[PDB]
């Protein structure tokens, strides 16, 4: 199963450690994997870039990406890009354009994507996701 | 057996393990038994290297990945 | 070199055909090559679906694709995004989150994007773009 | 020295029958008109042909979706 983790779990695992999380990722089987879209890598960028200390913060960029593998577009993410820009479009941009690529990064994969705290989410309803600090 | 010593860390208590004690993990599960007494008990290696991913950031990266704006 | 076409000027291509951009196409050597981002193919399939009659704008896309190639990016794609989403943060003067990534795009090909709205993409200093119709 | 040829309709349109005497090698013209009510045709490159041809396809409805960008900043 392909597991990729948004950009709001990644910032939510930088400033807690908690155990749910602890339990979710033991249940992980041997074949599972845990990706990032190349929307988020782009956002921790964007920190580096931002922060105090840009080569540390690029250090631990490469460690996080090490394991939670970068991934990057192919055609199907733009199948599905254009098909949920469009019915979003009626419903008053309830999704960020980040948070939509990486729904539609998520589909294109059919990867289950983990996310905390986007309930609009749930808009678009041939994603699987899961919110893994809840119960 | 042995005794040690609990302390304040930055604003935060704290307890000292003694070299025979010592953890090879950064986190460990702390809860509180039937007695009372206080557990540590060292997550999995498999946590903790997952963990460790996310402990380098400092608040100046998590401040600015924070907006989003999106 | 390569060169992008951007969704604004695509747009204008569609609204006004001017044969003074297909002159320009022309002037592209042997080797060169014309294409856009993913990030407008994707833009130009939610007019698909936004349109009266889908199998027709698709295929439509399908025959444009054929010769503009739609490209998908690597790692250089977000070393840019990031460098420049930071810098626009900074001066206060963030531009479209698609035409971003769409500049970032050309940067990381080293390509002359072709648009018809040099005011937001000059912000991206080291961006090389043409604009076709002046 | 010239000849006649018909007018006639082709789907919701009007056209022109070109004898073979001035057949078009391309698919695409510029059309103008001159004070006098003459008609002027003129063809264009076959690589402008072939380049604008690719947008050919997309209706106005096509146009107004794509239009509606909606891109706000990251």
């Amino acid at each position: 199963m392909i597991y990729m983790l948004d950009t709001n779990i990644i910032i939510y695992l930088m400033k807690n450690r908690p155990k749910i999380i602890a339990e979710r990722v033991s249940q992980l089987l041997p074949n599972d994997r845990l990706v990032m879209s190349f929307i988020t890598y782009a956002e921790l960028i964007k920190g580096a870039f931002g922060s105090q200390n840009y080569e540390q913060s690029i250090r631990a960029i490469e460690l996080l990406t090490e394991r939670v593998n970068v991934l990057y577009p192919n055609e199907q993410i733009c199948l599905h890009y254009g098909k949920w820009a469009n019915t979003l479009k009626k419903q008053g941009r309830p999704i960020g354009n980040n948070d939509l690529w990486i729904a539609c990064h998520a589909l294109s994969l059919n990867a289950v994507l983990i996310t905390h705290n986007v309930k609009e989410f749930q808009r678009i309803t041939d994603l699987q996701w899961q919110d893994w600090t809840k119960l | 057996s042995m005794l040690t010593k609990v302390f304040q860390s930055g604003n935060s208590q704290a307890v000292r393990i003694p070299m025979d004690f010592r953890f090879d993990v950064d986190t460990v599960e702390i809860f509180r038994k039937e007695n009372g007494d206080v557990v540590l008990r060292p997550v999995s290696k498999k946590t903790d290297d997952f963990l460790a991913l996310f402990e380098g950031f400092d608040e100046t990266f998590i401040q600015a990945l924070e907006a989003r704006d999106d």
